[PDB]
RNA sequence: GGUGCAUUAGCUAGUUGGUAGGGUAAUGGCCUACCAAGGCAACGAUGCAUAGCCGACCUGAGAGGGUGAUCGGCCACACUGGGACUGAGACACGGCCCAGACUCCUACGGGAGGCAGCAGUAGGGAAUCUUCCGCAAUGGACGAAAGUCUGACGGAGCAACGCCGCGUGUAUGAAGAAGGUUUUCGGAUCGUAAAGUACUGUUGUUAGAGAAGAACAAGGAUAAGAGUAACUGCUUGUCCCUUGACGGUAUCUAACCAGAAAGCCACGGCUAACUACGUGCCAGCAGCCGCGGUAAUACGUAGGUGGCAAGCGUUGUCCGGAUUUAUUGGGCGUAAAGCGCGCGCAGGCGGUCUUUUAAGUCUGAUGUGAAAGCCCCCGGCUUAACCGGGGAGGGUCAUUGGAAACUGGAAGACUGGAGUGCAGAAGAGGAGAGUGGAAUUCCACGUGUAGCGGUGAAAUGCGUAGAUAUGUGGAGGAACACCAGUGGCGAAGGCGACUCUCUGGUCUGUAACUGACGCUGAGGCGCGAAAGCGUGGGGAGCAAACAGGAUUAGAUACCCUGGUAGUCCACGCCGUAAACGAUGAGUGCUAAGUGUUAGGGGGUUUCCGCCCCUUAGUGCUGCAGCUAACGCAUUAAGCACUCCGCCUGGGGA
RNA sequence: UCCCGGGCCUUGUACACACCGCCCGUCACACCACGAGAGUUUGUAACACCCGAAGUCGGUAGGGUAACCGGAGCCAGCCGCCGAAGGUGGGACAGAUAAUUGGGGUGAAGUCGUAACAAGGUAGCCGUAUCGGAAGGUGCGGCUGGAUCACCUCCU
RNA sequence: UAAGGAACUCGGCAAAAUGACCCCGUAACUUCGGGAGAAGGGGUGCUCUAUUAGGGUGCAAGCCCGAGAGAGCCGCAGUGAAUAGGCCCAGGCGACUGUUUAGCAAAAACACAGGUCUCUGCAAAACCGUAAGGUGACGUAUAGGGGCUGACGCCUGCCCGGU
């Protein structure tokens, strides 16, 4: 059965990646809201809408690439899993590829990048690498 | 495995088997029990000199000795040199070290610590085999 | 909070709790009488084995792995067991009593002992030091104080055992001394190293000067205080005097001497460094690959070279390389590795939204995590090692204050998961009872004459007691011709003649209903081809064992003629397979082309038929992706999440 | 069509010194480790009874006795519980040893056959039953990890 | 009957030893019932608390039954007499309970439950009798007669020339 949603999201995207599809829709929630609108923050997304239905909504994504048809994401990778749970204090949040990629932490200010966390000295469970 | 099933039983590595058992043996005559420590060298009497042919495709003729351990083990040894003066019934000390050529041999006769005497007429690599300065 | 074994499953009876009392510095089954039958354990009790614990040490990029000697903290022990006295403190290392083993003295009645204190002796071992000098400094016990005691402690002695420092000489000097070693005999190399000239004394030898470590205490004068009727005396301040085992030690300056001071291992590759002679699968070498059989860069010796140097090699043990137990950081189609399959307790994981809570999570303050050690910044020893001062780090730590996104708790809400309802469909799914037709065999009777059967060839065998063939009838048992199809059904094994009875599951359409009711699932419980086992039947064909005939050098086989258990049925066991797709179960995403099974929708057409779309299965071909390759590829071996099972060189096995 | 030598293509291979290849099992000899074995012998931790020193505690005390008011109290002696060591008994566990025996491994040259690798000369393998000096043969069910021999079906 | 304790003897033959009740504890092996009273140990008398605590009987009077304890007392000895299992280790044979030579042999012999072969379709075969008449049987192949083997477990091989 459905384990973890937001796995879905992370391969959904991951999975269009290789076969350059321009855009894909997905079944919505509200911790998707926040991945879906961070991605857009760094250009990692070229847009994002939401259609409302009964279930639950939805949502699609329009993926990025540069011009000659480069890919804009490289990689995305879950790291807290529901088999194991992983948190990060303070001083603990990494820098993805040397600060050329992000990462996304669920703090108790709310879900913000890890450049962000470090500004403001909290922690959280890390959610993803994007790069 | 996934975390779970690995924290129910967890990760036994291997054990690895030293090549020289009765080198870290000892022996406490009051108790007539084998102790556990190790040692780099132990003497013993030798019990037999003799020759035996190594494994193929050799074809020279190896004199070994059979010697009792102090700790009252039997085990085979090698001298090593061109030329010995071992007799039945004589102290030696052995050290670690297996030959190939012979099957079941493991140990190394140490030259010029005991009755055992240096090599004669060695010039060069003298620290082994025991002979003193000319 | 920090160890191995499940090839160690139960353990316990003052044990578990209660009532009254005793005892202790103090609570308490700590002890006693009564009452009840409890307590612990798969989150590993009990048992066996091993072990003092920590700060720390070694290694490692780190996470970790191994260790617990020296220094510091805690614990236990004092020849082996037991007991208590004295005391603030002991069940007491150089105290007592009893018992045991051992040594010693006895006048035979009895007595005396305990180095795991500092030295030292014997023994064991591959292996570890002097039967030294002082209380001068620090700290202890006693004393009012000098002072006494202190194998604590300061020093000295032995051992290259380790770390650090630098001495075995510097500069100039030949196309190049002699002599080794090689040479296609001209030369090359040792070698600027010799020899020569000039210079230095760290070290050496001799002789002269000679520290710090010392603060003291006590004793003598004073001064000021509290207390005094007054002193003596007490507290603080300043002067005078006094004490060194090391030891004439460290350290300076005076002179003479290149003179007394370099070894160890390797040179085929890994791995820096190659030529001669001797030997001839011999002697021998070796960590692995492997070298040696009359031209060995690998054996032995020389010359030369290369690594280090007061050293250098070998052995033993630990970490690394080893991603070779993979949390960081591996895997299971064919290399080791998916249980034969299901039903499911415990456990692990869990769709969408709102409010609240604050266990997990993040953050601030306070207390603490000793000293020494690693690390950072300064300073002293002529430098270093070494020694001081300050700081840092180190915790799933305790008290307390905050945040509410995520996991968890509580209260509600929803329908994409799951299930029920309603309308259809297909199927060798299962158990029981009965029936059918071909064909083989046997039996009875007509017809009929000499062979039949069998093989690569034959023979055994059957037949004139009349076979084989043929026509008619009877008995009995087992399997179901065509249909039949990478067709169907089932969880797997497996299920194929027909009818009826009793039963399980699945697919499609609808959107009426409940509203997360779900997935996986160690132990447990069931099913499970064939052969095999027990009891009672049945027995036509087939056929292990067995018999005969051939083949063959032999033929305990293949081939031929016979043939018993078995194969069939009822009940009860067994529990395995190349039980295979050699591929665990659930869920979602990711080009297409084309067959086929069971359904639904739409367009053409009167139907039929053709086409398109769609759900669940079943085959083939192929993109991205994956793979060592073969190959897989929407029925993944691609991309991801959850749970279970299993693997870590071969043989032994 | 066969026998010999050779040339191209394809198929299978456990061969590469290349089929004059490779390789399996019994038997004879030698050595090594392990299990069983009538027995023998060391050791560990307990348990149940018998006996029970020192000692603390409890009871008496007829013998001894300065402090306190002959009295009290105290002490020796005796008695009771608990109790180390010792003795007896049946079990548990661990090691060593033992006539003989069972499979296993090593040894270039020994004897017997040739089971597997090619269609290995009867395709091989898996479970099971029986038989045979030995590799192994045969029956029943299963698999292709089979080149194979014929009509049909799907893909290119 | 001192000391010894099988040295006697074909052989522990005979004798000696254990012996009741209550409590603790108990091995190999097993056909799971056993072995087992395995083995090996401990306690018993009298007085007081005491017509006990508590039970049976009765309407009550009363009568009967009698565990645990404590304190004591006496003997060399407390089921103080008589009566009342000795036990363990290993092997052969027979599975077991049973039967047998009145008067020499009680056993390893016979029997047995079980196995197998064979005969018998009923006026059955088999047996007694010259026959009638009977047993078998007021039975009917899951029944009846005869031969061999003898619980149970694993098995039962080759030969049909001779009789
Ligand atoms: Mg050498
Ligand atoms: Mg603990
Ligand atoms: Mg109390
Ligand atoms: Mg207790
Ligand atoms: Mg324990
Ligand atoms: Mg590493
Ligand atoms: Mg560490
Ligand atoms: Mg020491
Ligand atoms: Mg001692
Ligand atoms: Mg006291
Ligand atoms: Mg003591
Ligand atoms: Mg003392
Ligand atoms: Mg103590
Ligand atoms: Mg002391
Ligand atoms: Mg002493
Ligand atoms: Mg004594
Ligand atoms: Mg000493
Ligand atoms: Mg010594
Ligand atoms: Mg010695
Ligand atoms: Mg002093
Ligand atoms: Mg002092
Ligand atoms: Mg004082
Ligand atoms: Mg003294
Ligand atoms: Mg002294
Ligand atoms: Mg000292
Ligand atoms: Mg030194
Ligand atoms: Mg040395
Ligand atoms: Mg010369
Ligand atoms: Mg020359
Ligand atoms: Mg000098
Ligand atoms: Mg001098
Ligand atoms: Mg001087
Ligand atoms: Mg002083
Ligand atoms: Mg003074
Ligand atoms: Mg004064
Ligand atoms: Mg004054
Ligand atoms: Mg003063
Ligand atoms: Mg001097
Ligand atoms: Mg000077
Ligand atoms: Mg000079
Ligand atoms: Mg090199
Ligand atoms: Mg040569
Ligand atoms: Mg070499
Ligand atoms: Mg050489
Ligand atoms: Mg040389
Ligand atoms: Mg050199
Ligand atoms: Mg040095
Ligand atoms: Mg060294
Ligand atoms: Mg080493
Ligand atoms: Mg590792
Ligand atoms: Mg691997
Ligand atoms: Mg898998
Ligand atoms: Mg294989
Ligand atoms: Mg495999
Ligand atoms: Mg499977
Ligand atoms: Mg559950
Ligand atoms: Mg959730
Ligand atoms: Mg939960
Ligand atoms: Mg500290
Ligand atoms: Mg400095
Ligand atoms: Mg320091
Ligand atoms: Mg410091
Ligand atoms: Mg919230
Ligand atoms: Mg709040
Ligand atoms: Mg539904
Ligand atoms: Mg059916
Ligand atoms: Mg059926
Ligand atoms: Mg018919
Ligand atoms: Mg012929
Ligand atoms: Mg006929
Ligand atoms: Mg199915
Ligand atoms: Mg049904
Ligand atoms: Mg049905
Ligand atoms: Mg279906
Ligand atoms: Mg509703
Ligand atoms: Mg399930
Ligand atoms: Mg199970
Ligand atoms: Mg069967
Ligand atoms: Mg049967
Ligand atoms: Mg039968
Ligand atoms: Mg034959
Ligand atoms: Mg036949
Ligand atoms: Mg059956
Ligand atoms: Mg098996
Ligand atoms: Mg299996
Ligand atoms: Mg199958
Ligand atoms: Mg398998
Ligand atoms: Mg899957
Ligand atoms: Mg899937
Ligand atoms: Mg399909
Ligand atoms: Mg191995
Ligand atoms: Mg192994
Ligand atoms: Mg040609
Ligand atoms: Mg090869
Ligand atoms: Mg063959
Ligand atoms: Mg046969
Ligand atoms: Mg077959
Ligand atoms: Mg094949
Ligand atoms: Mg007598
Ligand atoms: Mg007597
Ligand atoms: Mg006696
Ligand atoms: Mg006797
Ligand atoms: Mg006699
Ligand atoms: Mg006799
Ligand atoms: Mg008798
Ligand atoms: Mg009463
Ligand atoms: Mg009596
Ligand atoms: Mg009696
Ligand atoms: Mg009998
Ligand atoms: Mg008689
Ligand atoms: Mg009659
Ligand atoms: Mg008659
Ligand atoms: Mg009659
Ligand atoms: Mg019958
Ligand atoms: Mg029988
Ligand atoms: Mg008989
Ligand atoms: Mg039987
Ligand atoms: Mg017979
Ligand atoms: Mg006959
Ligand atoms: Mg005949």
């Amino acid at each position: 059965v459905m384990t973890d949603p937001i796995a879905d999201f992370l391969t959904r995207i991951r999975n269009a990646n290789m076969v350059k599809h321009d855009k894909l829709e997905l079944p919505a929630s509200k911790i998707k809201k926040e991945i879906a609108e961070i991605l857009k923050r760094e250009g990692f997304i070229r847009d994002v809408e939401y259609i409302e239905d009964d279930n639950a909504g939805t949502i699609r994504v329009f993926l990025k690439y540069g011009a000659t048809g480069e890919r804009v994401i490289t990689g995305l990778k879950r790291i807290s899993k529901p088999g194991l749970r992983v948190y990060a204090k303070s001083t603990e949040v990494p820098k993805v590829l040397n600060g050329l990629g992000i990462a996304i932490v669920s703090t108790s200010q709310g879900v913000l990048t890890d450049k962000e966390a470090r500004a403001k000295q909290v922690g959280g469970e890390v959610l993803a690498y994007v790069w | 495995p996934t975390i779970n099933q690995l924290v129910r039983k967890p990760r036994q590595s291997k054990i690895k088997k030293s090549t020289s058992p009765a080198l870290n043996k000892g022996l406490n005559s009051f108790k007539r029990e084998l102790t556990d420590v190790n040692s780099p060298q132990k003497r013993g009497v030798c019990t037999r000199v003799g020759t035996m042919t190594p494994k193929k495709p050799n074809s020279a003729l190896r004199k070994y000795a059979r010697v009792r351990l102090s700790n009252g083990i039997e085990v085979t040894a090698y001298i090593p040199g061109i030329g010995h003066n071992l007799q039945e019934h004589s102290v030696v000390l052995i050290r670690g070290g297996r030959v190939k050529d012979l099957p079941g041999v493991r140990y190394h006769i140490v030259r010029g610590a005991l009755d055992t005497a240096g090599v004669e007429n060695r010039g060069q690599s003298r620290s082994k085999y025991g002979t003193k300065k000319p």
